[PDB]
RNA sequence: CGCGCCGCGGCGAGCCCGAGGGCCCCGCGGCGGAGCGAGCGCGAGACGCCCCGGGCCCGCCGCGCCCCUGCGGGCGUGC
RNA sequence: GCCCGCCGCGGUGCUGACGCGCAGAUCGCUCGUCGGAGCCGGGCAUGGGGGCGAAAGACUCAUCGAACCGCCUGGUAGCUGGUUGCCUCCGAAAUGUCUCCCAGGACAGCCGCCGCCCGCAGUUGCGGCCCGUAGAGCGCUGGCCGGCGG
RNA sequence: GUGGGCCCCUCCUGGUAAGCAGGACGGGCGAGGCGGGACGAUCCGGACGCCGGGCCAGGGUGCGCCGCCGGGGCCGGAACGGCGUCGGCCG
RNA sequence: CGCGAGGGCCGCACCCGGCGCUGGCGCGACGUGAUUUCUGCCCAGUGCCAGACCGUCACCGUGAAGCGAUCCGCCGAAGCCCUGGUAAACGGCGGGAGUAAUGACUCUCUUAAGGUAGCCAAAUGCCUCGUCGGGCAAUUUCCGACGGCAUGAAUGGAC
RNA sequence: AAGACCCUUUUGAGCUUGACUCCAGCCCGGGCCUGUGGGGCGGGGCCGCCCCGCUCACCCGGUCGCGCGGGGACCCGCCCGGGCGGGGAGUUCGGCUGGGGCGGCGCGCCUGCUACACCGGACCGCAGGCGUCCCACGGCGGGCUCAGCGAGGACCCUCCCGCGGAGCAGAAGGGCACAAGCCCGCCCGACCCGCGCCCCCCGUGCCGGCGCGGGCCGCGAAAGCGGGGCCUACCGAUCCUUCGCCGCCCCGGCCGCGGGCGCGGAGGUGGCAGAAAAGUUACCACAGGGAUAACUGGCUUGUGGCCGCCGAGCGCCCGCAGCGACGCGGCUUUUUGAUCCUUCGAUGUCGGCUCUUCCUACCGUCCGCGCGCACCGGCGCGGAAGCGUCGGAUUGUUCACCCGUUCAAGGGAUCGUGAGCUGGGUUUAGA
RNA sequence: AGCGGCCGCCACCA
C-alpha cells in the first residue's frame, strides 16, 4: 500500500488502503497472488482446541 | 504495470542465498552393508558455528 | 462555437442571374398520366386512317 | 388486438375468393448451411476474436404480427402483416 | 499508370511500329461490328438533311386465339 | 544503533553570492551525523515493458510515467507556415439537402471556357381568379369596471 | 473557386439593456479608385484606359485653407422649475 | 494466511532453474507500527473457503432413424447453482412524536447491525471570527472547557 | 519558449476496472504413449462403468554402483475438449451547446402561434403532442337525431322549441345534420396483378397520401360506394437469416438428396440516409485555436452607489428647522453581473511595502446664509481640493473588529506600481 | 432461445 500502482495490486489512492478484499484465490496467476492465498478464515480469536 | 517484488525473486541474481564460508550439507551417515547387519563406531570431533 | 442557421439574402438575385428559365416545349404535350383508354383508341384509329396509317 | 379464426379472401392458385384460416407466423431455426452461416464459420476461425459485429442499441418494443391464411380448398398460403401492437390473440370458433 | 471529356492527323465496317522474325520490310490477340435476360436462352427495319418528339420492332414479365415435329411453333394484346 | 566535537560523509537556513557563471547545480557563512542499518577503493553479478528500488514513479553514463543507436521512414495529418515573369479579356461565394456532420466534404446554385442550332422581358396598361396582415370591432372563443328596471 | 460573412434602410423575436444574440424585401463593403463627412472597410455624391479644354454633384465659402455677397426675422440629456427676451390664443 | 517435499511460492520459448549447503524455533505472502491501557456491534452485499451431487454444464463414447452427408436421444469432469463457515477480509455501524426550561420515560416506523469505550470547532466543524473562561490597553491567532456538514477503535482508539 | 491553463482534432500515451474483443499460465476430462493377470456392479438382447494384484515399459532416491531401495501401468509428455484468468495485449469511450461540464433533447415526425394577407423564412423561441389503441371502435344499406332550456308527471316517462351550443379513440386546428354522429341487418375493398403523380426536395431516397388499367368480391330495389378507423403525426437501406409462390442452374453425362438464383414479406438500426465500444491523469502530453473560457480594456447598467421632482404624513401647535411613505425622472462606472470585439509562435496573474500625481460626490480647518440658533454644543445649505486625515492588537487578507491619540472623508492612474522588492495567499511535481 | 422447476445455469454476425 505505500506503493504505486504500477508496482503493485495494492499502490494508489488518495488514502492508504487496499481497496479490495485480500482474501485471493487459489488459482490465481502469478503477479495476482498477493495477500492472503485461498484463507479458510480470518481474524483474531479464541475458542481454538 | 511492471514485475512486481515477488516475481523478481525467482530469477536468482541479488536474491540467492549467502553460502560462502558455510560448513556444508548436514546429513546422516549413509546406510551401508555394516550398518544393515551391526553396528558401526564414530567419536565427535568438533561442535561447530554454522 | 456558434456559426450562422439560415439566410436566404443573396437567394433571389442568384436566382435571376440567368433569367428564369422556362419548361421544354415538348414537356406541355407529353403523354405520361394521360388515360391508357384513351390512349388506346389514339393508336388505334390512327393506324386504320390511309391519311395518318404509316404501315408498310 | 383480435383477429377473425376463419376469414375469406382471394386465392391465387384458384383465382377467386374462399374461406382461409388463421395462424401466426414465426421465424424458423437457422440452418447450419445456408452459405452466409458457412462464410460466417470460416472467418471466425483461428486466432483474432469477433470478425462482425453485434448489434447493442436495441429501441423498438414491438414487432410486426403476420398472419399465416391457409386456403380451405386446396391449402394455399397468404399472409397478412399486421400495425405494430402489445398483444395479439386469434379467436377461437371454426 | 488508370478513368472521363475536348481538339487535331491517318485510315474507315473496319482498325492496329504485340511479342518476335528478316528511322526500312513482315508480324496474333484485342477493340469495334447486337442487344437484352439471374438463368434455361431468345434476338432487332417503318418512317426521318440535322436536332426534338411521335409511331413501330428485339429481350425480360404477364396474358386471347389457332397448330405441325408439342410445357414446342405461329398470330395477337398490356404496363 | 549514548552525548559534545576534527577529518570524512551529507546538504538545513540566509528564500545570501552567482544567475551574458569559476560552474549545463558552483561558492560563503550557518547547519545534520561522526563506533553504527557507518564511510571509501578495486574485482564481480543483474539489460529495456526488462533490471534495480528503507517506495520519491526514484535510478539505469547531462537521457526515464519506459534508455541509447541504425533501419522500417521522405511514417500519416480534415491542422499551422511558404509556394518565383508581363500585358489583355471575363468574373464569384460566404446559401439549400445529406453526412460520427459542426475548423472537412458530396450533390444543387453562382462563374469561366469550348461550342452547336433557328420571337424575348425582375416593366406599365387592360381583363379574370387567390390571400386574412395593418386598421376596425365585441357577433364567436375568452377576459373585464359599474349604473338603472323587473 | 465558394459552402466562418458583415454593415445600412425599412419590418420583427428573446433580453433592463448592449458596438448583445437570432430572422425578412432591396442595397452596399467584401472584391469599388476619386471628392466631401477634421479624423473611420460600409454614411453623402459619383463607380475607374493615358492626356488637353469646358461644365458642375455632394459639401461648403473670417485666417489656417481652394471659394460670398445682398435681404427679412431671432439671439449629449429627463421629470420639473424661470416677473430673461420676442411673438401669439382665450376670456 | 499458505505449505510436511510425489509439496508450496516464483523463474522460464524449449531443455532446464531460484528459495535450497534449506525442513515448521523453517520458508514464503500480507497488514498494523516501541512502551502503558485497550481493541465493541454487523456474514444481508462483495471476496475467500469446505461438503453435497439438485438443476445446468464439453469433446469423447453409445442407442434409434437414414442411400449417405447428417438429424434426434442417452451418458455427464471441473465450474456455477445449493448447504454451511469466516470482519487484526473489503467494508458498514437511525428516524418521528410526546413526557417530571431539560427529558430519566413512553408509543411508533424501521436495519445485516443501528457507533460501544474513548477523543474533539483537532493537521478532521459547513454554518464559523461557534459559546464561555484564561492571558493582552486592545487578539479571525493560542491554551482550557462545552458537544460531531462528515470523530471512533491493528482504516487501529486513547495516553 | 510555435501557452504547460481552457477548448477543438474522428492526434497520443501512463494508470484503472462491472468497457469491448482476446492471450499466457493454471485446474479438469477422454484418448495415444501401454504390459501381464484376477474380480464386482449395472444395463441391452454384447455394451458401459468401477475395484486390486504382479513387473517388464516409464519415473524417483542411495552408492566411489563395497556387498541397496521406493513407486508403477497410474503419473508425467503429447492431441482434442470445457472452466478460471486486468497477470498481460490491442482498441473504444457520440453530437448539439451565447466556452466546456452538470442539466435538457427542434438528433426522426405532428398541430396552433412567432411570420409582417402567394410560397418560403432563424433561435437551448411560446403552448403542447407521437413510438400506441380497435374483427370493430372497420365496409355498405336503411332508419333516426344530438347537447340542452322551458313546462308537466306515484314514493325514468311526455310534449314543445332546438345551426350543433353533443358526438366523431388519444395534441391542436379544420370538417360534418333525412350526416361523417346513434341504432339495426348483412358482410371482410384492413384483398390480387401492373403503373403513374403530390408533399418534403438536389426536384434522390424514406414515411404518408392521391389518381388509374385489369382480376375477384361485399352491401344495396337500383344509381352508386368500398385498397381500414373524416382530414393534417403514429416509423426503417446494403450484407445476412427466415418463410411463401412459379420455375430455372449445379458447366463430361444421367437419377435421388442437398445447395444456389429471379419475385415478395418478416427479424433493425429512436444518435431515426442506419460504426460493434467504459473510466482516470495534480505524472503527462501533440497539432492547432483569440472561430472559445480564466485576468486588463471596450459597449451595457439589471444589481451596487449617488442626486432630483411631488407632498400622505411625522415634528405640543405647525406639510417643507429637520424629516418624508405611495409613486415618478435622471446620473456614475470606485460593486457584481450580461456579452465575447482585441490578445493563446505568452501584455508576468492577489496583497503589502515604497513613491508620485490626479478627481470632488467636502470629514476637520476658511468665507457667507438658515434653525424647533439664549450661551455652550449640535444640525441643514452654497462657494471652496491649500494643508490635514495618524500609532497599535488578531487576520495573507482588500474588508472587517476593537484599544489609543490633535478623535481621523471617499475615489482614480493596465482592479497605478514584480528586469523595484517581498512571496504570506492563490497556482505543478512530496505528504 | 435452450433446458429444468416467476426462479436458477447456459447460449449470442441482420
Ligand atoms: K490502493
Ligand atoms: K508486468
Ligand atoms: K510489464
Ligand atoms: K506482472
Ligand atoms: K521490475
Ligand atoms: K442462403
Ligand atoms: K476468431
Ligand atoms: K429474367
Ligand atoms: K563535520
Ligand atoms: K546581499
Ligand atoms: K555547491
Ligand atoms: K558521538
Ligand atoms: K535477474
Ligand atoms: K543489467
Ligand atoms: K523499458
Ligand atoms: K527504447
Ligand atoms: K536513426
Ligand atoms: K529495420
Ligand atoms: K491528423
Ligand atoms: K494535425
Ligand atoms: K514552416
Ligand atoms: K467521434
Ligand atoms: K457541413
Ligand atoms: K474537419
Ligand atoms: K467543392
Ligand atoms: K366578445
Ligand atoms: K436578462
Ligand atoms: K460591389
Ligand atoms: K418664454
Ligand atoms: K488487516
Ligand atoms: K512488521
Ligand atoms: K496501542
Ligand atoms: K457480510
Ligand atoms: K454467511
Ligand atoms: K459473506
Ligand atoms: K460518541
Ligand atoms: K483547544
Ligand atoms: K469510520
Ligand atoms: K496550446
Ligand atoms: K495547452
Ligand atoms: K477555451
Ligand atoms: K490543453
Ligand atoms: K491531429
Ligand atoms: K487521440
Ligand atoms: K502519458
Ligand atoms: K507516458
Ligand atoms: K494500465
Ligand atoms: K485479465
Ligand atoms: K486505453
Ligand atoms: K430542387
Ligand atoms: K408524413
Ligand atoms: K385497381
Ligand atoms: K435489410
Ligand atoms: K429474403
Ligand atoms: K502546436
Ligand atoms: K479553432
Ligand atoms: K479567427
Ligand atoms: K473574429
Ligand atoms: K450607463
Ligand atoms: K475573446
Ligand atoms: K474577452
Ligand atoms: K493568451
Ligand atoms: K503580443
Ligand atoms: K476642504
Ligand atoms: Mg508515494
Ligand atoms: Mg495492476
Ligand atoms: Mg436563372
Ligand atoms: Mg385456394
Ligand atoms: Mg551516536
Ligand atoms: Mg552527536
Ligand atoms: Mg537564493
Ligand atoms: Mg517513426
Ligand atoms: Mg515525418
Ligand atoms: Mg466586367
Ligand atoms: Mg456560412
Ligand atoms: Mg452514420
Ligand atoms: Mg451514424
Ligand atoms: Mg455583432
Ligand atoms: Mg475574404
Ligand atoms: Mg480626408
Ligand atoms: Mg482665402
Ligand atoms: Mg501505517
Ligand atoms: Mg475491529
Ligand atoms: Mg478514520
Ligand atoms: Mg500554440
Ligand atoms: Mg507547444
Ligand atoms: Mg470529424
Ligand atoms: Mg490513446
Ligand atoms: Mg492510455
Ligand atoms: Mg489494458
Ligand atoms: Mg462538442
Ligand atoms: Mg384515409
Ligand atoms: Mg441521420
Ligand atoms: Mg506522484
Ligand atoms: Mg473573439
Ligand atoms: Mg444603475
Ligand atoms: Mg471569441
Ligand atoms: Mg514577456
Ligand atoms: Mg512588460
Ligand atoms: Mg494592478
Ligand atoms: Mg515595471
Ligand atoms: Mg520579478
Ligand atoms: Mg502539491
Amino acid at each position: 500500500v505505500a506503493m504505486n500502482p504500477v508496482d503493485h495490486p495494492h499502490g494508489g489512492g488518495n488514502h492508504q488502503h487496499i481497496g479490495v478484499s485480500s482474501c485471493v484465490p487459489r488459482n490465481a496467476v502469478p503477479g495476482q497472488k498477493v495477500g492472503l492465498i485461498a484463507a479458510r478464515r480470518t481474524g483474531c480469536s479464541g475458542g481454538k482446541r | 504495470g511492471r514485475r512486481i517484488r515477488v516475481q523478481r525473486k525467482g530469477a536468482g541474481s541479488v536474491f540467492r542465498a549467502h553460502v560462502a564460508r558455510r560448513l556444508g550439507a548436514a546429513k546422516l551417515r549413509a546406510n551401508d552393508f555394516a550398518e544393515r547387519t551391526g553396528s558401526v563406531r564414530g567419536v565427535v570431533k568438533a561442535i561447530l558455528h554454522d | 462555437a456558434k456559426l450562422k442557421n439560415h439566410t436566404s439574402k443573396n437567394q433571389n438575385r442568384k436566382d435571376h442571374r440567368n433569367g428564369i428559365k422556362k419548361p421544354k416545349k415538348s414537356a406541355y404535350t407529353s403523354h405520361k398520366g394521360m388515360c391508357p383508354k384513351y390512349l388506346r383508341n389514339l393508336r388505334r384509329s390512327r393506324a386504320n386512317d390511309p391519311r395518318q396509317s404509316l404501315r408498310p | 388486438v383480435t383477429y377473425p379464426a376463419e376469414r375469406r379472401t382471394f386465392c391465387k392458385r384458384e383465382g377467386k375468393h374462399t374461406v382461409h384460416k388463421a395462424s401466426l407466423y414465426k421465424k424458423g431455426k437457422d440452418s447450419l448451411l445456408a452459405q452466409g452461416k458457412r462464410r460466417y464459420d470460416r472467418k471466425q476461425r483461428g486466432f483474432g476474436g469477433q470478425t462482425k459485429p453485434i448489434f447493442r442499441r436495441k429501441a423498438k418494443t414491438t414487432k410486426k404480427q403476420v398472419i399465416r391464411l391457409t386456403c380451405s380448398s386446396c391449402k394455399c398460403q397468404t399472409f397478412q402483416v399486421l400495425k405494430r401492437c402489445h398483444r395479439l390473440e386469434i379467436s377461437r370458433l371454426g
